[PDB]
């Protein structure tokens, strides 16, 4: 008596297309969101202290 | 002086009784002086296996031949005297021997029906003539484009199970099959239990019963351990198989989902959807203003030369679909109205049409049952499937229960975004591929 | 008298003048093409033979002789009993479709 | 005799999930749908983004 | 009506078995329908 | 259970003629028919084809309903509309839930008393002649039957169900006027009900059910000629009929026929079965072991009939087939006829008369053509009877009737073997 | 065959012959619909070879030496192997009625005469002409006939 994820996410947001279309939107929200700050972490840690973002501080207060 | 409802009401109730054997004995009254009289047995090519398949089949050419008590054209005799008429059928998963004869001759045909089914000779030299005859009814078979389409559907949607199996069997097992392979099929499931003896008509359930018990008690109540068949479920499989032969005028496509199963109370609602949706052949005389979309779109601009839905059930699954016949320019139209008209009942049926779709139900259940042999096959078929007689004021209970709203859910639950099964035949080079059909599901 | 200016419409609208009758003026939609389809044969070609008259005149900037011109007092429907009838099919499908 | 046709043995392609004949598909046709149709989601997402 | 004729026009025998039945002993009849397959008796 | 009913069958005939019967059943489901004398018989030779394209015509626009309306109005309560023919009559049935009886009985009506034959919708309807014909003619027993009567009659019963092709696309809208008019009459009807009740059917058939001229204008006698009309066509298998004029129908000699009908053997009783207990079957048997059928052939009429048998064979054995199967209605002639066969005969057509009327259609007709030939009913009670009464020498003399009778012949298929009559 | 039977004489000759013969004779000139499209090349060939030989075939020439003619049939019409014969046409009588409303009927009554080559023959051909055979003056009134 138990339907898997797959299963489950078919029933739910799959099935229906208006569903399935408010699936893939709010997806895309959170998806975009998610990866550019992660995506941007990555390459931040890689340029660690290379960045203008990084030593600004040695300047700013203006 | 009398409403529809109140004529349900009065429709004699299905009396049923059974042997200590296990056979049961049903059967409806009526005033009628002629009767039908028949045996339903649980067996049928979904029991065969790949070894013996076509021994239902060879039966059924054998079961009039002569028994050991009215050797060869004796049992014949005896039925065309009395002026009887003797008739038989094999499915996948039901035969039936059944006798059309005066009530007062019910004695008789009880007795010769008993007779046909436990004493059957099975003579070594009949069974070579049936040997031919099977394989020149092959070939026939092979010219009805129908009967051909619907064995493929069969096979390609069950492929690997019994019921892919033909009811007749490969034209090899035809040549080999022998009196052992037919008494071990005959002895491993005409049994008693698996049996049910109907009759409708002018004669009283006492009477059958008695001649039941006359009858049919030596018929046998056991088959060894591992001898009781049993039915596994038959898994579905969307496919399809396509033979193209352009060769031929009209093309033949039969589409299906897989279906609940006899016992499913949503056949009901799925019936009236198919009634909705209907048939149509060019004779119709409705043309363009038939109500179905399919039948008028069909009939104005000449699609095809017909087409019908249906819903074969069979213990646990069954097809759900619908059969049309066509010229090769227009097999694409016909599959996407057909689809079409699908989807709109799983998203929009509306009330009107629903309520079209009962009342079309209604009088096919009705018109249907009339006369004592419909209603005795109902009797033998329904006991072997329901286990017990649905009465008419039970199914419009059902059909009355069903909406737009449960034609809506209970369409959408069989065919919406459901991978169907496909068989074509002749010049079909315009039947959709697949992906194209399957993305018409949705 | 309203009839008194129809007649003088009538004159002024013209189409007379080119052997028309009001009918054969008609704007062609689905309903008329359907209704003028149902016309007797006699009744089809005399709407044909006006039309084509009437474009030849119109082709060359000429009317007909005053003699010729469709009389007010003479032009009738041909085509209003199949019209309405074609109107009154179509309006009772349409009902059935509303169900 | 056209009776005599029979499908081929598909075993070989069939996902796992389908290849008990004596088992009803059904029980997996909502999880088989559901991925793929997952994967067509992500690929819009990401078409989108 | 509801119910669809047993045969479905559109515009086997090689056996006896089959064959037997064939022959006609009645006069004919012609049946048209609104909703049901044309037909031909005897 | 104990059976619902049995009700008896009302019957009444009103001043105008027309005849109203119904059997109360209790069904949940109605059944209405108006049986009316304009089957092809009726047809002339100026006109022929006409009854062919009226019973095409049921769905057209009628004063009372649109042709649209008749379609979807009969499909809107799941009902049904049927036309049926013969040569003599021609049934309009309706079927329905007995609780939308009302609504048919309107379409029904309309349809038979008030057409319109609009010229647009009967020019339009022409094509269907073609395909009606077409799908009825892949019957080779159609294609016989047809010519068999062609070559029996030099008129009336001569004339084919089916619309002569020259005639496709020239049936006019005033033929079909002239041909309910002069047919469609209250003395040459008949409304028969099951599973409804006898005093409604009787107040519709007094209020919307007059038309004067009662009798109508029926036609002359039919007069058997006899011929033969041979259809080569290269079929594998020759389908061939041979008959003699026998007896008007309701009458004694029709009987004897019928008996003579089943002594013969007159269709299979058992599938797949040798048809032990057919005369004719059994006779061609000993001596064709080539694929074959044949069957009695019994048409009977109100002033005429047909009596002989049928032949299916292939090609090079159609002449033993036919001789063999004459032979053996010669021997009959001759006197040689068992008891026991004449007793399986009637048994036979007394269990078949009574099969033939169990269901609501078999009856509805039964009822429907009684009331129409003989303005009243024999119940099954009386015709087994009657049965009964036909005695060994009424079908031995029934026998030498067909046998020294003027023939008619028709057959179908490669002729390279098949006898002409003189030949027999 | 639709030109030719655009001829109402050609519908009652080809029927006339029909009724009046059980064979040969009774065959017409044009191919039955059903064999349309049927007619092989084996029965082709076959057709040929049984009939087209030297005993069944007579070279006429006009404005040709005999010579040559004779030449010529002697090199390459010198052919056996036939069927010379064909079953004797048995006249059986009949009536054939093909309704198909013009305003007009075509009829033609016949009875068996004699062989063409017999004395006979010729008392026919005569009675022909007693009878009427045929106009011999334009828009005539045919007083002799
Ligand atoms: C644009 C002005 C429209 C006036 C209505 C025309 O009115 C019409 O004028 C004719 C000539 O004057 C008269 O002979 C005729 O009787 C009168 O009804
Ligand atoms: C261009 C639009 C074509 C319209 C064709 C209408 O056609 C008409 O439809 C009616 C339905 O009420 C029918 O009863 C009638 O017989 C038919 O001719």
């Amino acid at each position: 008596v138990a339907p898997t994820l797959t299963a489950r996410l078919y029933s739910l947001l799959f099935r229906r297309t208006s569903t399935f279309a408010l699936t893939i939107v709010v997806g895309a929200l959170f998806f975009e969101r998610a990866f550019d700050q992660g995506a941007d972490a990555i390459y931040e840690h890689i340029n660690e202290g290379k960045l203008w973002k990084h030593i600004k501080h040695k300047y700013e207060n203006k | 002086t009398a409403t529809y409802a109140q004529a349900l009401q009065s429709v004699p109730e299905t009396q049923v009784s059974q042997l200590d054997n296990g056979l049961r004995v049903a059967s409806e009254q009526s005033s009628q002086p002629t009767c039908t009289v028949g045996v339903w047995i649980d067996a049928g090519s979904r029991y065969e296996s790949e070894k013996n398949n076509g021994a239902g089949y060879f039966v059924e050419h054998l079961a009039f031949k002569g028994t050991k008590n009215r050797p060869g054209n004796a049992l014949e005799k005896e039925v065309e005297s009395m002026g009887a008429h003797l008739n038989a059928y094999s499915t996948r998963e039901h035969t039936a021997y059944y006798i059309k004869a005066l009530s007062k001759d019910l004695p008789k045909a009880v007795e010769l029906l008993a007779d046909i089914v436990q004493n059957c000779s099975l003579e070594d030299s009949q069974i070579e003539k049936e040997r031919d005859v099977i394989l020149q009814e092959l070939q026939e078979n092979d010219t009805s484009m129908r009967d051909v389409v619907f064995n493929y559907l069969h096979a390609t949607a069950f492929q690997g199970t019994p019921l892919a199996q033909s009811v007749e069997g490969p034209s090899e097992n035809v040549r080999k099959l022998s009196r052992a392979d037919l008494t071990e099929y005959l002895s491993r499931h005409y049994k008693a239990p698996r049996m049910v003896l109907a009759a409708a008509g002018g004669l009283e359930h006492r009477q059958l019963l008695d001649l039941a018990q006359k009858h049919f008690s030596g018929l046998s109540g056991t088959y060894d351990e591992d001898a009781v068949p049993t039915l596994s479920p038959c898994r579905f499989t969307g496919s399809q198989i396509c033979h193209r032969e352009d060769g031929l005028p009209l093309a033949h496509v039969a589409i299906a989902v897989e279906g609940p199963g006899w016992a499913h109370p949503d056949n009901v609602a799925l019936q009236v959807a198919n009634a909705i949706i209907g048939h149509y052949d060019c004779t119709y005389g409705g043309g363009a203003h038939l109500s179905s979309p399919l039948a008028s779109i069909a009939a104005t601009n000449k699609l095809c030369q017909s087409f019908q839905t249906f819903n074969i059930c069979y213990a646990d699954t069954g097809l759900l679909g619908a059969h049309f016949v066509c010229d090769h320019m227009s097999i694409d139209d016909m599959m996407f109205v057909l689809q079409g008209q699908w989807m709109r009942l799983c998203t929009s049926a509306t009330e009107s049409e629903v309520l079209r779709g009962k009342n079309l139900l209604r009088n096919a259940l009705v018109s249907h049952l009339d006369g004592t042999t419909p209603v005795c096959e109902d009797i033998g078929r329904s006991l072997l499937t329901y286990g017990r007689r649905i009465p008419l004021a039970e199914w419009e209970s059902r059909i009355a229960e069903v909406d737009a709203r449960v034609v809506r859910e209970v369409c959408s639950k069989y065919f919406y975004d459901q991978c169907p099964a496909v068989a074509g035949f002749g010049p079909i080079e315009q039947l959709p591929d697949y992906n194209r059909i399957r993305s018409g599901m949705f | 008298w309203l009839e008194g200016i129809r007649k003088w419409y009538y004159n002024a609208a013209g189409f007379n003048k080119l052997g028309l009758m009001r009918d054969d003026t008609i704007h062609e939609n689905d309903d008329v093409k359907e209704a003028i389809r149902r016309l007797p044969e006699n009744l089809y070609d005399d709407r044909v033979f006006r039309i084509k008259r009437a474009l030849d005149l119109s082709m060359r900037q000429q009317i007909l002789p005053k003699e010729q011109w469709t009389k007010y007092e003479e032009d009738k429907s041909y085509l209003e009993p199949y019209l309405k009838e074609v109107i009154r099919e179509r309006k009772e499908r349409e009902e059935w479709a509303k169900k | 005799s056209h009776t005599d046709i029979k499908v081929p043995d598909f075993s070989d392609y069939r996902r796992p999930e389908v290849l008990d004949s004596t088992k009803s598909s059904k029980e997996s046709s909502e999880a088989r749908k559901g991925f793929s149709y997952l994967v067509t989601a992500t690929t819009t997402v990401g078409v989108a983004y | 009506a509801a119910v669809p004729a047993t045969s479905e026009s559109p515009v086997s025998v090689l056996c006896r078995e089959s064959l037997r039945g064939q022959a006609a002993g009645r006069p004919l009849v012609a049946s048209v329908s609104l909703n049901v397959p044309a037909s031909v008796r005897y | 259970e104990v059976p619902p009913h049995p009700q008896d069958l009302e019957f009444t005939r009103l001043p105008n003629g027309l005849v109203i019967a119904s059997l109360e059943n209790y069904a949940p489901a109605s059944r209405i028919g108006l049986f009316i004398k304009a089957g092809s018989r009726y047809e002339n030779s100026n006109n022929l084809g006409t009854s062919h394209l009226l019973r095409l015509a049921s769905s057209l626009t009628t004063k009372g309903a649109s042709s649209f309306k008749i379609t979807r109005g009969i499909e809107a309560v799941g009902g049904k509309l049927s036309v049926t023919s013969t040569r003599e009559n021609m049934a309009y049935t309706v079927e329905c839930l007995r609780d939308d009886v009302d609504i048919l009985m309107e379409f029904l009506l309309n349809v038979t008393t008030a057409p319109e034959f609009r010229r647009w919708e009967v020019a339009a309807l022409q094509p269907q002649l073609r395909i009606d014909k077409a799908v009825a003619l892949q019957n080779p027993q159609a294609h016989v039957i047809e010519n068999l009567h062609a070559a029996a009659y030099r008129n009336a019963l001569a004339n084919s169900l089916y619309c002569p092709d020259y005639r496709i696309g020239k049936v006019t809208p005033v033929e079909l006027h002239d041909y309910v008019q002069n047919h469609f009459t209250s003395a040459r009807m008949a409304l028969i009900g099951l599973g409804v009740s006898h005093p409604v059917l009787k107040q519709v058939a007094e209020q919307f059910l007059n038309i004067r001229g009662g009798l109508g204008l029926s036609g002359a006698k039919a007069k058997y000629h006899g011929g033969e009309i041979r259809e080569q066509n290269g079929d594998s298998l020759v389908h061939a009929a041979l008959v003699a004029e026998s007896a008007a129908i309701g009458s004694a000699e029709a009987n004897a026929f019928s008996v003579l009908q089943h002594v013969l053997g007159a269709g299979p009783h058992v599938k797949r079965g040798s048809n032990a207990t057919s005369s004719l079957y059994q006779a061609v048997a000993k001596g064709v072991h080539q694929p074959f059928d044949v069957s009695a052939f019994n048409a009977s009429y109100s002033d005429s009939g047909l009596f002989g048998f049928y032949t299916i064979s292939q090609a090079a054995s159609a002449g033993d087939v036919i001789k063999a199967a004459y032979n053996q209605v010669k021997t009959i002639a001759q006197g040689n006829l068992s008891n026991p066969d004449v007793q399986a005969a009637k048994n036979k057509l007394k269990a078949g008369y009574l099969m033939s009327v169990e269901s609501s259609e078999g009856f509805l007709d039964e009822v429907g053509s009684q009331a129409l030939a003989a303005g009243s009913y024999t119940p099954p009670s009386t015709v087994l009877q009657q049965i009964d009464a036909v005695a060994d020498a009424d079908v031995i003399n029934a026998a030498k009737k067909f046998v020294s009778g003027r023939k008619s012949m028709a057959a179908s298929g490669n002729l390279g073997h098949t006898p002409f009559i003189d030949e027999l």
